């Protein structure tokens, strides 16, 4: 209409809160239906808190904040006094805070771990080491106002001239009644838990034509590969050995589809990446004795959505390598900081009291360390207590057998991360920063500190590797090149939308490559924009060309070589013929298989679960967010008033006049 | 809100929804008569936005003060097509009035002139007041009012004033209209479309409510009281009338 | 005529017996000025008598189901899943 | 004359519902008599209750609804297959008709609810006029951006068609189709008033004029 152009200005580079569900609690943040209006005042010290809790004429106020003053106390007392309160946007802070910010838990994934009141107990909710330091908790709290994350600088500056221009107070007195406003639009159709909300689910897809569906499960797909081809079709045999390396593919934040996760899960899987690749140019790679198993879980910060359902999957013989194959396991967590040269190697001390795994941990550590000193850069230590393990995928696996496994990362005790789970664990949270005269496609190809930083990890990790599958002698072709550690990380951090990705993926997804950096969050979308990149680069790069035509690439049954039961086959995009558009395809043969990663208490149905991590994300309808002004009650008032005053003093001066029509009007 | 909508409809709609309820919903006979007018009514917009669509897609829409004058002569050439086909109307009633009367019915008179003059201009008001504020009224249910963009806070509450404004004059205009047409007085007829054009014209000042609200009252108090004594009423007739 | 008045109206009386009220409401409706305002028939003895136990019998109906509405707007979120096997439509963002 | 408005006013309040559940639901953007009648007394009754409170979020029960839709059905078989009041016998006439042209309004596709129609007038009260009429108003308050102006401008076209055609048996005195004039009418009116009259509303209404 011609008319809301005059009233409305949308907001449009915006990210809501998203109310997820657990089996007791909620989460997250909810407006009313027909959102929540609010007239918009800005916070920039602490006597702009005492205008919108005490001393506003105006009551329900809609508040904005800069992102440096998001903090717990600020959110405890705009939650204590919540008729006054109804919105919140938050303005994103280009000097990130000095001091950290981090809305997680103090101890992340705290019940769903091996450390319990029956097997750990003195280690059991992180008694010795708070891992999250700087956590605060914020992220799984309930709120009853919106909050929306403002991401361009230029709407913040026009909601900042909106309100003075409209909305300040002249001499110590009322501001003058046509005042700026701002109406936030998110209503979440889920409830109190999730075992509720399955449950209305449930019932309205059951007896219920038009099927009202209000949750939906966090689900997505591992993505995991062979180093030696497996047959995939039945299950190994029990006299075959893996080593398994695994390494957590997401993030999270406090907005909803913002997950940078550059420290916490880009740098780690990249490194894998690399480290893979390192170990797939061996030259006596097929006369191994033992197999390698690369693994990337995805679901991991929601209480370990892909690891579980690996192991559950792993014991009801559903996935080809089973749980006894397993001999060593070499988890990779955060490993990109990294602040004096050191590589902890962290192990967990309740499955060592038998000796034979103490025996086998010790092993394994020799290995590593014997790996390690051929790299002067990386100085792989040891914790000198006796500490527990961190939050990561090694303690679902620790749930079944005591496998002997070790956890690496760049801390000791508390995280380096300053902002884990948060909106600022961006590139340049560990230093991805390019020159600026270089063209997009030469920072491509540019080599960050960064990269060599996280080689020598992906080389120690490597020939770690090799040494762990019975290597042993061509134990120093084994180096990870920084090429692929960058462009990997400018991918993944940087630009999506390459000439590298398009090279690698397929045809029907290349829609998937955004213009800016992936978001690493576990969507409902089942596969995600994350999982594809992560398969095709690990198709890239362990796997090999071969030629095959696309009606002998969809389908390689009929060919007398190229068995299927072994490998798997894709169609990709190739890369480009100068001076035309020649994407010139081919088949990769490669074993970057997908697995599922749905948590168990799905399949199994249990939805008020205690071990296996019923978490889902509510469905909505209509995130928009608008500005506009707004007239006073005086105003609506006086305009009803005189409605009802011209209706019936037309009514009667039309009867009166009606009536005595016979006599007023003569011929 | 609902409080700007229900102020703004009965603004717009209060003399309307009084004339119709009180004096044309009673006859079965008039309210075709309304919707003939509101159909003829319909056929002058249509033809009239015919000739603006071809100017506008011929004029290949480069400037923009040329745009401004196809505007212009848009909404005249819209004024002169609504006068004309209130004539065909008249000449339409005329017509029919000569068959429903002394030729399908015995008593010569089952409704008179003036009447029909009145109900026809009954329903250009409404129909035009229909297609002015509707869709102003649906913005008005929003929490938000006009002015983000620098623009006055008062356009729902002028436009409805305006709407009236427009409704009583097509009212008053009808009756004149056909007692010009009657009696073969032309000087009168010149006067009705002038002041048509006189009324769509001070829309253009129309940003500055202070002379283009007042003066369409004013033209709407003089039309009225012409229409007053138009149709027969006098000062001897109103101060003899309350026994 | 009015002798199949009567025998109309009892088909209306003796037919919301089946979960009718708004039979008896039409009951009411219709047959009121023909009971209660001119004394001209015959049969105009039990014309007055089957529009009188049929608002007892409406309001009868008035009880129970605004008490029963109520009751439901009320306890349905006190009530746990019994709440949502019973419900037509749940509202949304609402518990 | 009284009989021209004792068939505008039964079309009237059946455009008033559907135009009234279109603008606000936002879903839809004997043994062949009363067998065919139980699917739409009770099957239809169902789903239109049932999608009008979903508008609105409001909590029923089984127990109220079941006991709503079979004081509806019931009282609504036992009024037009029996004797009943004659206010009552024309109201369900309405209410039938608006039901069954609804179900008209969503499963059509765009450019193609246009062929049947159109062949229909093209071939051509009764309870069939009371439905095509009523899908008209109802497809012309559904495709496009907000536009009151189309759907009051076919809301008078239908009106026109209902008059003329009464008028035209003034002389012939024999049933006629009473379609292919008010859907003819209904053609030409939506497509130019759509995209012909709707811009040249739009400059007037930007600029804040009156004609
Ligand atoms: C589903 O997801 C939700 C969202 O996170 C989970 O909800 C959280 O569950 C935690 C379970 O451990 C809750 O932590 C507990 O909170 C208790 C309440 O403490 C109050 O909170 C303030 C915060 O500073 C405390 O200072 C006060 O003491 C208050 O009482 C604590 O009592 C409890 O801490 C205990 O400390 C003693 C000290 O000796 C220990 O012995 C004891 O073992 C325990 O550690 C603990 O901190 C958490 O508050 C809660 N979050 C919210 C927002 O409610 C659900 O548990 C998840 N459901 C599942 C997984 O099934
Ligand atoms: C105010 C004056 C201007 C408006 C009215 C103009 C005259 C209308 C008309 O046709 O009157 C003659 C008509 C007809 O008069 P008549 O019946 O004497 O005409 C002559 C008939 N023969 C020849 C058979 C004797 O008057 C009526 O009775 C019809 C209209 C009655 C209601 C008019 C209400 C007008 C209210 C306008 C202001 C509303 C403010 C809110
Ligand atoms: C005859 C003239 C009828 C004019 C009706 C004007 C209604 C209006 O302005 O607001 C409708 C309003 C608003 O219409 P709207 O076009 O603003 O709605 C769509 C716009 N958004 C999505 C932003 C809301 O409709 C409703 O609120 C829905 C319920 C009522 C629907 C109409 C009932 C009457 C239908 C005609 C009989
Ligand atoms: C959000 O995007 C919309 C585009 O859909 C912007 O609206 C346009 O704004 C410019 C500048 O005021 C106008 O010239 C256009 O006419 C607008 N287009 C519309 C209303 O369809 C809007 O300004 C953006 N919001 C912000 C805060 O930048
Ligand atoms: C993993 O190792 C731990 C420690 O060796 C095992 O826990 C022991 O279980 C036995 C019998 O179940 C008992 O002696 C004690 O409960 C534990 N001994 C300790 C803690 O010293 C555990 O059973 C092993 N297996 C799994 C699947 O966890
Ligand atoms: C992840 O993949 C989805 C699916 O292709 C991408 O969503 C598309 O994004 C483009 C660019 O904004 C839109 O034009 C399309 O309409 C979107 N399609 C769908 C189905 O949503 C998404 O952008 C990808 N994510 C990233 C970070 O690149
Ligand atoms: C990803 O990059 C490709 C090019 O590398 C983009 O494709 C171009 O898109 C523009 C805009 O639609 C077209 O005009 C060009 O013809 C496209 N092809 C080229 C330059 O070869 C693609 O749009 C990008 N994707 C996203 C989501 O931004
Ligand atoms: C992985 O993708 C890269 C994309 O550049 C491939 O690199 C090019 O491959 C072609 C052969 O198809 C060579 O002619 C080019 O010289 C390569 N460019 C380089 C190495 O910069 C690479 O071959 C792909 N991997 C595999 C195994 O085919
Ligand atoms: C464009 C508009 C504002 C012009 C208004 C002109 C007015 C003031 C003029 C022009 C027409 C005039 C009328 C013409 C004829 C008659 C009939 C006569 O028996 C009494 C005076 C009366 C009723 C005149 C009164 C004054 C009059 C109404
Ligand atoms: C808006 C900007 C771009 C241009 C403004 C031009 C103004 C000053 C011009 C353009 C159109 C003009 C109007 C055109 C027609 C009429 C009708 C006539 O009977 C009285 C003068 C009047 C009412 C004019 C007044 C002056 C006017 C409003
Ligand atoms: C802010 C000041 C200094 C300058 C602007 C003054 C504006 C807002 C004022 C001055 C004149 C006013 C108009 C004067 C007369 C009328 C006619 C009445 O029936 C409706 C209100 C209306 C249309 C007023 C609306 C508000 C108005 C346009
Ligand atoms: C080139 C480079 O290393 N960029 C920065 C560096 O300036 C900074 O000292 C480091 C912190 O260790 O983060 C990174
Ligand atoms: C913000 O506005 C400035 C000034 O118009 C412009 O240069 C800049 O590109 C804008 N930022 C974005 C992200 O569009
Ligand atoms: C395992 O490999 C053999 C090859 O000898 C093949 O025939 C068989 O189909 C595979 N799958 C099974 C046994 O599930
Ligand atoms: C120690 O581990 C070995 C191998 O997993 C197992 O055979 C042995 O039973 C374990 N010791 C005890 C005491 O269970
Ligand atoms: C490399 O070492 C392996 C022992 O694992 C041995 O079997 C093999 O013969 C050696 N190859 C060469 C070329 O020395
Ligand atoms: C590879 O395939 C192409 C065509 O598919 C064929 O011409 C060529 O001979 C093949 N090469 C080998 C070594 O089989």
């Amino acid at each position: 209409n011609s008319v809301e152009r005059k009233i409305y200005i949308p907001l449009n580079k915006t990210a809501p809160c998203v109310r997820l569900l657990n089996a007791t609690h909620q989460i997250g943040c909810q407006s009313s239906i027909s959102g929540d209006t609010g007239v918009i005042h800005v916070v920039e010290k602490e006597e702009d808190l005492q205008w919108v809790l005490t001393d506003g004429p105006n009551p329900p106020y809609m508040v904005l904040l800069e992102s440096k003053h998001f903090t717990r106390d600020l959110m405890e007392k705009l939650k204590g006094r919540t008729s006054r309160i109804a919105g919140l946007a938050v303005s994103l802070t280009k000097p990130s805070p000095a001091s950290g910010f981090s809305p997680s838990v103090q101890c992340p994934n705290d019940g769903f771990g091996v450390y319990s009141n029956s097997y750990g107990p003195e280690f059991a909710h992180c008694r010795e080491i708070q891992w999250n330091s700087l956590g605060n908790g914020l992220a799984y709290e309930d709120f009853s106002f919106p909050i929306f994350l403002l991401e361009d600088e230029n709407e913040t500056k026009v909601i900042k001239q909106c309100y003075q221009d409209h909305n300040l107070s002249q001499n110590g007195s009322a501001p003058t009644f046509p005042l700026c406003a701002m109406q936030l639009f998110s209503h979440m159709h889920a409830v109190i838990s999730t075992a509720t909300c399955m449950r209305r689910s449930s019932i309205q897809s059951t007896f219920s034509i038009n099927p009202e569906i209000v949750c939906d499960p966090l689900s997505d797909y591992n993505v995991w590969s062979m180093l030696k081809p497996i047959n995939t079709t039945g299950t190994l045999k029990p006299d075959d050995r893996v080593v398994v390396a695994a390494t957590r593919l997401d993030s999270r934040s406090f907005f909803w589809n913002v997950a940078p996760g550059a420290e916490s899960a880009v740098a780690s899987f990249v490194t894998q990446l690399a480290a893979a690749e390192a170990l797939q140019k061996a030259p006596d790679v097929t006369t191994l004795p033992r197999n390698v198993m690369f693994v990337f879980f995805q679901g991991e910060t929601f209480d370990y959505i892909g690891s579980s359902r690996m192991v559950y999957d792993m014991e009801k013989g559903k996935f080809p390598v089973q749980l006894e194959n397993v001999d060593s396991f070499v988890e990779l967590g955060q490993v990109a900081l990294r602040t004096s040269l050191e590589l902890w190697m962290h192990t967990d001390p309740v499955s060592q009291k038998n000796e034979s795994v103490r025996n086998q941990v010790e092993d394994l550590l020799a290995t590593l360390e014997k790996s390690g000193a051929g790299v002067p850069a990386v100085i792989l230590r040891r914790p000198n207590q006796s500490q527990p393990l961190p939050p990561s995928s090694l303690q679902r696996f620790l749930r079944a057998r005591n496998i002997s496994g070790v956890v690496l990362a760049d801390h000791s005790g508390a995280f380096h991360n300053k902002y884990y789970q948060s909106i600022y664990d961006t590139a340049e949270n560990i230093n991805v920063s390019y020159p600026e005269w270089l063209s997009p496609e030469e920072d491509l190809n540019f080599v960050t500190d960064t990269a060599k930083a996280l080689a020598d990890v992906a080389t120690v990790l490597g020939r770690a590797l090799y040494e762990l599958a019975g290597g042993t002698n061509f134990s120093d072709t084994v180096q990870a090149d920084p090429q692929t550690v960058t462009r990997l990380l400018y991918g993944f951090l940087i630009k999506a939308n390459n000439s590298w990705f398009q090279s690698i993926l397929r045809q029907d997804l290349r829609s998937y490559l955004g213009d800016g950096p992936l978001q690493h969050y576990i969507a409902v979308s089942s596969p995600t924009n994350t999982t594809y990149v992560v398969q095709y680069a690990l198709a890239n790069l362990t796997g090999t060309v071969v030629n095959l035509t696309r009606e002998q690439c969809q389908d390689p049954s009929k060919v007398p070589s190229e068995n299927k039961d072994l490998y798997e086959y894709s169609w990709v995009q190739g890369p480009l013929h100068s001076n035309e558009t020649d994407r010139l395809p081919r088949c990769v043969r490669s074993t970057a298989r997908l697995a599922r990663a749905l948590s168990p208490a799905f399949e199994l149905s249990q939805w008020s679960s205690t071990e296996y991590s019923t978490w889902t994300e509510s469905r909505w309808k209509d995130i928009r967010a608008r500005i506009f002004l707004i007239a006073s009650k005086e105003l609506e008032l006086i305009t009803l008033t005189v409605g009802f005053g011209i209706l019936i003093f037309s009514l009667i001066v039309t009867y009166c006049i009606n009536a005595k029509a016979d006599v007023l009007f003569i011929a | 809100g609902a409080a700007v909508f229900f102020g703004c409809t009965f603004v717009a709609f209060g003399p309307a929804f009084a004339l119709f309820l009180i004096t044309v919903a009673g006859d079965p006979l008039r309210v075709i008569i309304l919707v003939a007018g509101a159909f003829f009514w319909l056929v002058s917009l249509l033809l009239a936005s015919v000739v603006w669509f071809i100017l506008v897609h011929v004029t290949d829409r480069s400037d923009a003060r040329l745009q401004y004058g196809l505007l212009i002569f848009g909404a005249a050439v819209s004024v002169l097509l609504q006068e004309v086909f209130r004539f065909a109307y008249y000449k339409l009633l005329k017509k029919a009035d000569e068959g429903l009367a002394s030729l399908s019915e015995d008593g010569r008179s089952p409704i008179s002139i003036r009447q029909m003059a009145y109900v026809s201009g009954l329903s250009f008001g409404i129909i035009s007041g229909v297609f002015s504020v509707i869709n102003i009224l649906a913005d008005a249910l929003g929490p938000g009012v006009v002015g983000i963009h620098g623009d006055s806070p008062y356009y729902f509450l002028t436009s409805a004033f305006l709407t009236a404004a427009i409704i009583l004059l097509h009212t008053f205009w009808g009756v004149v209209f056909f007692d010009a047409c009657e009696r073969r007085r032309y000087w009168a007829l010149g006067l009705v479309v002038g002041s048509h054009l006189l009324t769509s014209g001070l829309t253009f000042l129309n940003p500055w409510y202070e002379a283009s609200l007042l003066p369409i009252y004013a033209v709407t108090v003089s039309m009225g009281l012409w229409a007053f004594i138009t149709a027969g009423g006098s000062l001897r007739s109103i101060q003899r009338s309350l026994l | 005529s009015n002798e199949e008045k009567l025998n109309l109206c009892r088909k209306y009386y003796l037919g919301g017996f089946a979960f009718l009220p708004f039979l008896w409401l039409v009951n009411i409706f219709w047959f009121f000025r023909e009971a209660f305002l001119v004394p001209a028939y015959t049969e105009q003895s039990q014309i007055k008598g089957y529009v009188w136990r049929s608002a007892v019998g409406f309001l009868f109906w008035v009880i129970v189901l605004t008490s029963w509405i109520t009751i439901f707007q009320i306890y349905r979120p006190r009530w746990g899943a019994l709440g949502d096997y019973l419900s037509f439509t749940i509202p949304l963002g609402t518990p | 004359a009284k009989h021209v408005i004792m068939l505008f006013v039964p079309v009237t309040l059946c455009m008033i519902v559907v135009v009234a559940t279109i603008k606000s639901v936002r879903f839809y953007t004997h043994g062949w008599l009363i067998m065919s009648s139980l699917m739409l007394l009770f099957l239809f009754t169902y789903i239109y209750l049932g999608e009008v409170l979903k508008t609105y979020n409001v909590a029923m029960d089984y127990p109220t609804l079941l006991l709503t839709v079979w004081n509806f059905g019931a009282v609504g078989m036992v009024c037009i297959h029996w004797k009943g009041p004659l206010v009552l016998q024309q109201a369900y006439l309405i209410m039938i008709s608006a039901l069954m042209a609804l179900v008209f309004i969503k499963y059509l596709p765009e450019w193609s609810a246009w062929v049947i129609l159109g062949a229909i007038s093209v071939y051509d009260l009764g309870l069939g006029d009371f439905i095509f009429y009523s899908v008209l108003v109802g497809k012309a308050a559904a495709t496009g951006s907000g536009d009151w102006n189309t759907t009051l401008a076919c809301f008078v076209a239908i009106l026109i068609g209902l008059c003329l055609t009464l008028l035209l048996l003034a002389v012939f005195k024999k049933a006629l189709p009473a379609l292919p004039i008010s859907i003819t009418f209904g053609l030409i009116f939506y497509f130019s008033t759509d995209n012909l009259v709707r811009p040249f509303m739009d400059t007037l209404a930007s600029h804040q004029l009156y004609i």
